[PDB]
């Protein structure tokens, strides 16, 4: 997260870290034994890690829960990006309390301005490297359709969605993929791609989980 | 082109996987920070694969 602030220990109950060895990508607790991340997070052995501010560091609060399954949507095209969504079933059920929590997924799609609530342990400088200890958040809006598709001609599809600040200064980056994008209590938002990070008239594009959530539900209930 | 000589390339996905380039210039596989999607041919899971791959560029 670039641009963003301290959260502040555990204020995203549903905010996961993939692990495989090292911090790779970010998740969404979505129930006691499924996670949300993107598609492009699948990777070998995951091992899922709730409870957690400082990611270098063992707090006490902390669940580390292997991946059981890992649900790749069967439309993600490695290409363009489309379907970039993923679910990750837990090994074991992850203890629920106010630590670890999970997030509810949206009625309805959220409308262009809408400010949301963007996490994770990604590269926090647009240029150079630096990986915080603790979480990582930024408050940004959900953008128009049209300027998304100007900001990135013929890459935008009906399952993409940017948000940001044109500007620059301000985006998530390199390991907060699969992370969330939560706007008025709702998961409306995976991290997932863009050209750069906090680039001036380059926001970040998110898929829209909300064209997803029965697709999501039946899914989690057939495995 | 040797795809073996092409800088590392991240890529416009946001993970942070490390994976493994062949440096010319130092003649050595390093490591690098990967988005997840869209790679290029000079990035490989291993070291082993890597100089398997690229070794003597
Ligand atoms: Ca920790
Ligand atoms: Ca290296
Ligand atoms: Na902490």
């Amino acid at each position: 997260i670039v641009g963003g602030y301290t959260c502040g220990a555990n204020t995203v109950p549903y905010q996961v870290s993939l692990n495989s060895g090292y911090h790779f990508c970010g998740g969404s607790l979505i129930n006691s034994q499924w996670v949300v991340s993107a598609a492009h997070c699948y990777k070998s052995g995951i091992q899922v890690r709730l409870g957690e501010d400082n990611i270098n560091v063992v707090e006490g609060n902390e669940q580390f829960i292997s991946a059981s399954k890992s649900i790749v949507h069967p439309s993600y095209n490695s290409n363009t990006l489309n379907n970039d969504i993923m679910l990750i079933k837990l090994k074991s059920a992850a203890s629920l309390x106010s630590r670890v929590a999970s997030i509810s997924l949206p009625t309805s799609c959220a409308s262009a301005g809408t400010q949301c609530l963007i996490s994770g342990w990604g590269n926090t400088k647009s240029s150079g490297t630096s990986y915080p200890d603790v979480l990582k958040c930024l408050k940004a809006p959900i953008l128009s359709d049209s300027s998304c598709k100007s900001a990135y001609p013929g890459q935008i599809t009906s399952n993409m969605f940017c948000a940001g600040y044109l500007e620059g200064g301000k985006d998530s980056c390199q390991g907060d993929s699969g992370g969330p994008v939560v706007c008025s209590g709702k998961l409306q938002g995976i991290v997932s791609w863009g050209s750069g990070c906090a680039q001036k008239n380059k926001p970040g594009v998110y898929t829209k989980v909300c064209n997803y959530v029965s697709w999501i539900k039946q899914t989690i209930a057939s495995n | 082109p040797d795809f073996c000589l092409e800088p590392p390339y991240t890529g416009p996905c946001k993970a942070r996987i490390i994976r493994y380039f062949y440096n010319a210039k130092a003649g050595l596989c390093q490591t690098f920070v990967y988005g997840g999607c869209r790679a290029k041919r000079n990035n490989f899971k291993s070291a082993e694969d890597c100089m398997r791959t690229c070794g003597g560029a």
